C-alpha cells in the first residue's frame, strides 16, 4: 500500500493510497488549556491534538497549525501526523511512501522542511510533494485546459496545453473559506451578535456549512430579505441559546464572487478564472471554457455552479459555449487525487528519496517537480 | 472452446485465493519455475514491496507474501507480476 | 602557534541530560558576519529551528565583541552527535568542531 | 516658447521646448475613492490627479490612463494635461505649439483622437505628432543607421539609410519596464512576500530602479546565489517593513535579454536588434551595428551596453566591430528628442494645423506624416 495524507486548512484527512475513503478525518487544531486547571485526579494533559480538542473545545484554546497554506509552528503538524498514522491509520510510516498535496507557486521554506520533518520525524523510505492543478487534471481525464484549484487554505488557478505548462498564466488568489469565515464573524456583529472567541468561531463556521448556500442572484434576495418568511432558520448552539438567520447567511459565500464587501481591491474567483484564460493560448480558450472544474471546502454549498455558469458566460466571450462540472465531494477531491497519484506505477519512480535530499539538499525541491 | 495451451508460465504454483477474518493475519504464498527473477506484488490501487506493514520473503523459486494490517480496505482484487508474467487473485473479507 | 581566526573564543564540548538545557556560543570581533551551525555534515541548524532548537546573536559593546549563541531546550536522544560552528566574514572564513551528547 | 509632453506608461514629463530639463515630472495616474467617507468638512473630492494622489495613495484606487501605449479613458488625460499645463508649467496651451511623442505602428483613433482634444480641450494654433526613432536618430546626428528604441511603453526598432525609411522592416517589441514590474511582483510571491494592490506595485518598481542591476552572466550568478553575501541587500518601506532580496533583483533586469522566463517564444531584445538589422540592406549593416543607440525608461540600468555589445557581437558577424552608444540620462533622451525637434526651424511648418484637421480630416495624419 501506500500513505496519502491531506494538510489543507482546517482539516487533516489521512487514509490508504489505493482505497476509494480515508481511514481519518478531523481537523487540524491544537488545543491548549487557557485557564488554570483545580483538581487532583488529572493528568493535566497540556496538549490535545484531533477530534478530542473539539469535545474539550470550550476550556481548551483552539490554534490552527496551518494558516494561508502556511504552517506557523512545524512541532503542532508533527503532532497532528502523530496522531494520524498511529491514532486512526494505526500504520507506520516506515511502511510506506508518504504523499502530501501542495498548492501552486508555494514558498519554497515549505516544501523544504515539510520533506525535512518527513524524512527525520517519521522515517520513510521516500516522499513526494504534488501539485493540486495537476492531479485535477489527471482525475479530469483531460490532457488540456485549465485548473481553478480553491482549497480551504488558497484558490488557485493553473492552465496546461498539451503537457506545456505557462507559469505567467497561474494566478494565485487570496479568497478562501477560512476568510469567509472571518468575514462572517464580522458580518454577524452589526447585527447584534458577537463572536470574538476561537471556540465559538467554528460555530459560526459549522453554521456556514449547512445553513448556507448561494443565491442565483445576490441583489434580489437581499432585497427580499425584508419581508422573509422562508429566508430564516433556527440554529441551535451546544450552549442552548437559539440563533435565527435571514439574508445573512448567503451573503457570506457572496464575498467570494463579491470581494468590494471584504474591503479589497481584487476581483472575485469568476473574474480571476477569466483573467487566468485571458492569458492562455486562444486555441485552447474553447475547452478551457467548456470544462471548468471546482473544487475545495468552500465550493459545496448548491447553486454555486449555477451562478458561475451565468456570470462566466456573461462576461466571457459567446464564441463558445461555457459548461461547469461540479461534481458532489468536492471538498474530499483534493485527498482523493493523492490517493489517485501515488496509485501509479511511474509516480513511484519520481518520489523524492531520502539519499537525494542529504546529498544534494532542500533546495532540489524545484529543481526535481514543477 | 478456450485455446489448448497457454503460453510459458513464469510462477510453478499460482497463489490461491483464501478467505480470512476481519483483522486477522492474511498469508499468501506463491512460487516460481524460473529462479533469478524478482517478484513483484500489487494490491487493489498500490504495489507492494518489501516494508512494514506487510512481508516479503523470497528463497530460491518460493515467494511469500503476508500482510498483517488486512482489513475492509482491502477487499477487492491482487495482482502479481514475475517477469513478463502477469496473474491476479482475489481476496475477500466478511466483516 | 596557529593563524588568528574569526573567534575570539571558540565553542566549547558539552553534555547535556534528557530534557535539559545547554548554551553554546561563539564570539566574533568586528557590517554583522554571518554564522551557520551545521549537525554531522550537510545538515543546517537554522532550518531546524522550533520547540526544541533556538538561534540568538548579540553585541558587547564594551569588548567590541559579537557573541553568537545556540539554544537547546528538551533535549533528546536523537540530538546526539558533532555540531560545526561556522563563522564568516567579508576577509576571512573559520569554523570549529564540537560535539552534543545526551546520556541516560 | 513651446510645449514638449512625453506621455509614456507610468510617468508624464511635461516641459517647455529649449530646456534641458522638464518643468513637471508625476506619475500619470488617477485617483477615486474605493472607499465611502465618514467626516463633514471634507470638499469629497472624487478625483485626484499627479502627484497629489501620490500623497494620498493608500485610500484611493488607482487607475493608469495609459496601457501599452493606448489610453483607456480620455477625459482622464485630459486632467492630467490640464495638471501638467497650469499646476506645474503654470502657461496656456494657446500660447505655444504643443508636441507629442508617439510609437510606431500604432492604432489611428490614437492620434486623431488625440490630436482633437489637443485641438478642441486646449486652444492651440497647431500641434505635431512624432516618431521616437526619427528624432533619436537626428539627436544622434547620423543621417544613416538603425534606432532601437525601448522604453516604458514599449520597445520598437527602425532602421534609416539616408533619409529614407522602409516600414516592413520596423520591427515592435511587446517588451517593456512597466511589463518587468508585473514579472517582478509575480516572481515576489513564491518567496513569502506579496504584493496585490496598484499602489505598493510602484514600490517593487522603485526597487527594481536603484537595487536591480544586469549580470554579465545569469546562470553564474544565480548558481553563486546559495552562498550570497554581497548580493542581499535590505529594502525600506513607508510601511515599516524589511524587505531582503538576492539573486532575484539581477533575474528581472534578465528577462528582456531571456524571454524563456516570462515563458514567451518571442526573442530578446539582443535577438529584436538583431532581426532588424537582417532585413535591411547588407551594404549599409556595417554602420548599422557600430551606431546603435540606446534610449528609454528600461535602458537605465548600468551594465546594459556591456552585456548587448557582447551578445551582438558574438552572434554577428565578425567582419565589422562593434559599438554602442549608450550616455547617461537615456530614460529622458526621448522627452529630450521632443525638445530639440520643437526647437528647428523647419519642424515648424512640419506641424499639423488646426484648420487642416477640420477641413480635409483626421485620417491626414498617416498622409502628412510617416
Amino acid at each position: 500500500a501506500a500513505l496519502v495524507i491531506d494538510n489543507g486548512s482546517g482539516m487533516c484527512k489521512a487514509g490508504f493510497a489505493g482505497d476509494d475513503a480515508p481511514r481519518a478525518v478531523f481537523p487540524s487544531i491544537v488545543g491548549r488549556p487557557r485557564h488554570q486547571g483545580v483538581m487532583v485526579g488529572m493528568g493535566q494533559k497540556d496538549s490535545y491534538v484531533g477530534d478530542e480538542a473539539q469535545s474539550k473545545r470550550g476550556i481548551l484554546t483552539l490554534k490552527y497549525p496551518i494558516e494561508h497554506g502556511i504552517v506557523t509552528n512545524w512541532d503542532d503538524m508533527e503532532k497532528i501526523w502523530h496522531h494520524t498514522f498511529y491514532n486512526e491509520l494505526r500504520v507506520a510510516p516506515e511502511e510506506h511512501p508518504v504523499l502530501l498535496t501542495e498548492a501552486p507557486l508555494n514558498p519554497k521554506a515549505n516544501r523544504e522542511k515539510m520533506t525535512q520533518i518527513m524524512f527525520e520525524t517519521f522515517n520513510t523510505p521516500a516522499m513526494y510533494v504534488a501539485i493540486q492543478a495537476v492531479l485535477s487534471l489527471y482525475a479530469s481525464g483531460r490532457t488540456t485546459g485549465i485548473v481553478m484549484d480553491s482549497g480551504d487554505g488558497v484558490t488557485h488557478t493553473v492552465p496546461i496545453y498539451e503537457g506545456y505548462a505557462l507559469p505567467h498564466a497561474i494566478l494565485r488568489l487570496d479568497l478562501a473559506g477560512r476568510d469567509l469565515t472571518d468575514y462572517l464573524m464580522k458580518i454577524l456583529t452589526e447585527r447584534g451578535y458577537s463572536f470574538t472567541t476561537t471556540a465559538e468561531r467554528e460555530i459560526v463556521r459549522d453554521i456556514k456549512e449547512k445553513l448556507c448556500y448561494v443565491a442565483l442572484d445576490f441583489e434580489q434576495e437581499m432585497a427580499t430579505a425584508a419581508s422573509s418568511s422562508s429566508l430564516e432558520k433556527s440554529y441551535e448552539l451546544p450552549d442552548g441559546q437559539v440563533i435565527t438567520i435571514g439574508n445573512e447567511r448567503f451573503r457570506c459565500p457572496e464575498a467570494l464572487f463579491q470581494p468590494s464587501f471584504l474591503g479589497m481591491e481584487s476581483c472575485g474567483i469568476h473574474e480571476t478564472t477569466f483573467n487566468s484564460i485571458m492569458k492562455c493560448d486562444v486555441d485552447i480558450r474553447k475547452d478551457l471554457y467548456a470544462n471548468t472544474v471546482l473544487s475545495g471546502g468552500t465550493t459545496m454549498y448548491p447553486g454555486i455552479a449555477d451562478r458561475m455558469q451565468k456570470e462566466i458566460t456573461a462576461l466571457a466571450p459567446s464564441t463558445m459555449k461555457i459548461k461547469i462540472i461540479a461534481p458532489p465531494e468536492r471538498k474530499y477531491s483534493v485527498w482523493i487525487g493523492g490517493s489517485i497519484l501515488a496509485s501509479l506505477s511511474t509516480f513511484q519512480q519520481m518520489w523524492i528519496s531520502k539519499q537525494e535530499y542529504d546529498e544534494s539538499g532542500p533546495s532540489i525541491v524545484h529543481r526535481k517537480c514543477f | 472452446p478456450e485455446p489448448g495451451k497457454k503460453p510459458v508460465s513464469a510462477f510453478s504454483k499460482k497463489p490461491r485465493s483464501v478467505e480470512v477474518a476481519a483483522g486477522s493475519p492474511a498469508v499468501f504464498e506463491a512460487e516460481t519455475e524460473r529462479a533469478g527473477v524478482k517478484v513483484r506484488w500489487q494490491r487493489g490501487g498500490s504495489d507492494i514491496s518489501a516494508s512494514n506493514k506487510y512481508g516479503l520473503a523470497t528463497e530460491g523459486t518460493r515467494h511469500t507474501l503476508t500482510v498483517r494490517e488486512v482489513g475492509p480496505a482491502d477487499q477487492g482484487s491482487y495482482a502479481v507480476i514475475a517477469g513478463s508474467s502477469k496473474v491476479k487473485f482475489d481476496l475477500k473479507v466478511i466483516e | 602557534d596557529d593563524p588568528i581566526g574569526l573567534f575570539v573564543m571558540r565553542p566549547q564540548d558539552g553534555e547535556v541530560t534528557v530534557g535539559g538545557s545547554i548554551t553554546f556560543s561563539a564570539r566574533v570581533a568586528g557590517k554583522p558576519p554571518v554564522v551557520k551551525w551545521f549537525k554531522g555534515k550537510w545538515v543546517d541548524l537554522s532550518s531546524k529551528v522550533g520547540q526544541h532548537l533556538q538561534l540568538h546573536d548579540s553585541y558587547d559593546r564594551a569588548s567590541k565583541v559579537y557573541l553568537f549563541e545556540l539554544h537547546i531546550t528538551d533535549a533528546q536522544p536523537a540530538f546526539t552527535g558533532s555540531y560545526r560552528c561556522e563563522v564568516s566574514t567579508k576577509d576571512k572564513f573559520d569554523c570549529s568542531n564540537f560535539n552534543l551528547t545526551v546520556h541516560e
